[PDB]
């Protein structure tokens, strides 16, 4: 397990330098901490205290968009 | 030979109750070991499955591509192993 996590760190990184950062221009006032900069994606932004989220039942097989 | 004629007088500067206490006590220690080592050997009598195995016997969990067993799609606690 700890390989997986290796990627994991790297992939949170890539979620919040490409996408979510940059996002910081689009989103009102609402959405932004005190230093000015919007919410960002941690580990337990999708795995909210479960070993894997929603105990790894494969949701995103069924869409072709994603 | 004859030489070993005047043994008894051992007994005159050893006793003998403290002497039968520690043969005693050393004897049966020595049986509780010496059948502890050969159960955990291979000739083991026990377990060895002669003339019968009595008990079920183990069965064994596939693996994954990882070298451990896989996990199921909605349980709310990892698998267990005991190999790592
Ligand atoms: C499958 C059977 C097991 C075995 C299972 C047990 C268990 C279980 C016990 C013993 C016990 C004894 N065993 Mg044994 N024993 C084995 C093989 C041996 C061998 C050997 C050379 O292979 C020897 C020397 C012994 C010796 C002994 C004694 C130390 C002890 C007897 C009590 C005592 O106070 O002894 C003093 C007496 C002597 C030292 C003389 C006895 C030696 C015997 C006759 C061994 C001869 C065997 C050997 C093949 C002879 C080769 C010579 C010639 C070619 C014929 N065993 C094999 C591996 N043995 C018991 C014990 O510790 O009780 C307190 C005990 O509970
Ligand atoms: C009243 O009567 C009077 C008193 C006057 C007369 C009495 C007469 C009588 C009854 C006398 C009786 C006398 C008796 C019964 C005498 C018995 C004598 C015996 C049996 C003596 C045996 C001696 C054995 C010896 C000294 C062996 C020593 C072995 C040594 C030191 C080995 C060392 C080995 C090493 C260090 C190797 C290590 C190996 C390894 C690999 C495990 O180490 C890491
Ligand atoms: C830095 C924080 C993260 C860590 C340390 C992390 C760690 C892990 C680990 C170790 C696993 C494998 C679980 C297992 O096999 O027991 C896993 C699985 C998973 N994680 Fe994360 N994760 C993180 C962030 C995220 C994020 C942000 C998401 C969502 C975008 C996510 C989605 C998933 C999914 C979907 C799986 C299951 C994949 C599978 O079935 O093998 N993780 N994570
Ligand atoms: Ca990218
Ligand atoms: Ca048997």
């Amino acid at each position: 397990k700890r390989v997986p996590a290796w990627h994991a760190i790297r992939n949170v990184r890539d979620i919040n330098i490409q996408y979510v950062e940059p996002l910081g221009e689009v989103l009102p006032a609402s959405r932004k901490g005190p230093l000015g900069d919007p919410f960002k994606v941690n580990c337990l932004t999708c795995h909210q205290g479960a070993y894997k989220p929603l105990f790894g039942v494969p949701m995103a097989k069924d869409y072709p968009a994603l | 030979s004859d030489k070993f004629a005047g043994m008894y007088k051992l007994w005159t500067f050893i006793d003998p109750r403290r002497t039968l206490i520690f043969i005693v006590a050393f004897q049966i220690m020595l049986g509780i070991l010496i059948h502890m080592i050969v159960l955990g050997s291979d000739l083991n009598w026990h377990n060895d499955g002669i003339p019968r195995f009595y008990s079920p016997r183990p069965v064994d969990v596939a693996v994954g591509p990882a070298g451990i067993p896989l996990e199921i799609p909605g349980s709310p606690m990892p698998q267990a192993r005991n190999y790592n």
